[PDB]
């Protein structure tokens, strides 16, 4: 029943990992919701929100798997946030 | 099958400290400052403080800046 | 065989715990306690 509950969460997470709530001057656009935090990404609750936020101020202008005691996904997020800024910061200089 | 893996972890744990985090540097650096091994520093810190001698020489504006 | 097949699966989850940091003779008892904490410390670095 640990192979099963890994088959569900592997498929019940593809929609989430293909898109933090948005709104409609820029600190009220996207804001963290505190309840719905996985409590194993709580360490990086600020780099996720900061990673996509930089992608939108440029867009409107013009794989992850869960493992225990292994942080292959915690490292995978830092490898994209370290690029999310290098495209926007360079976009303003 | 166990002791063969214990020695490889520890040897890789200690080596990780020296060649990456410079444990050998911190020791030979704290001695330069705390134990006053590096001259021209204690002879310049103590020499400054001793120039004064209460309410002065105690606020973070002089001793946190000296 | 019957006892073995039990012991062979009654230790299955315990190996996983041991598979993280990676009576009986005390010469290795205290060593296992430190052989794991090192792995659990490198995981956070």
């Amino acid at each position: 029943a640990q192979e099963l509950c890994l088959y569900l969460t592997k498929a019940a997470s593809a929609p989430y990992f293909e898109v933090v709530e948005e709104h409609e001057y820029w600190d009220q656009r996207y804001t963290i919701v505190q309840q719905q935090i996985p409590s194993f990404l709580q360490k990086m609750a600020d780099k996720i929100l900061s990673t996509g936020k930089y992608l939108n101020v440029v867009r409107e202008c013009g794989e992850i798997i869960y493992t225990l005691k292994e942080r292959a996904y915690v490292e995978q997020i830092e490898k994209a946030f370290n690029y999310a800024s290098k495209v926007l910061l360079d976009f303003l200089m | 099958p166990l002791a063969a893996h214990i020695s490889l972890v520890n040897k890789a744990a200690v080596d990780y400290f020296f060649v990456e985090l410079h444990l050998e540097a911190h020791y030979e650096a704290l001695r330069h400052f705390l134990l006053m091994e590096d001259g021209e520093f204690a002879q310049s810190l103590s020499d400054l403080l001793f120039e004064k001698l209460p309410g002065e020489l105690l606020n973070p504006l002089v001793l946190n800046s000296v | 065989p019957v006892l073995l097949s039990l012991l062979k699966t009654s230790c299955e989850p315990y190996t996983r715990f041991i598979h993280d940091w990676v009576v009986f003779l005390k010469h290795i008892a205290h060593d296992i306690y430190v052989c794991g904490k090192t792995i659990n410390l490198l995981k956070l670095c």
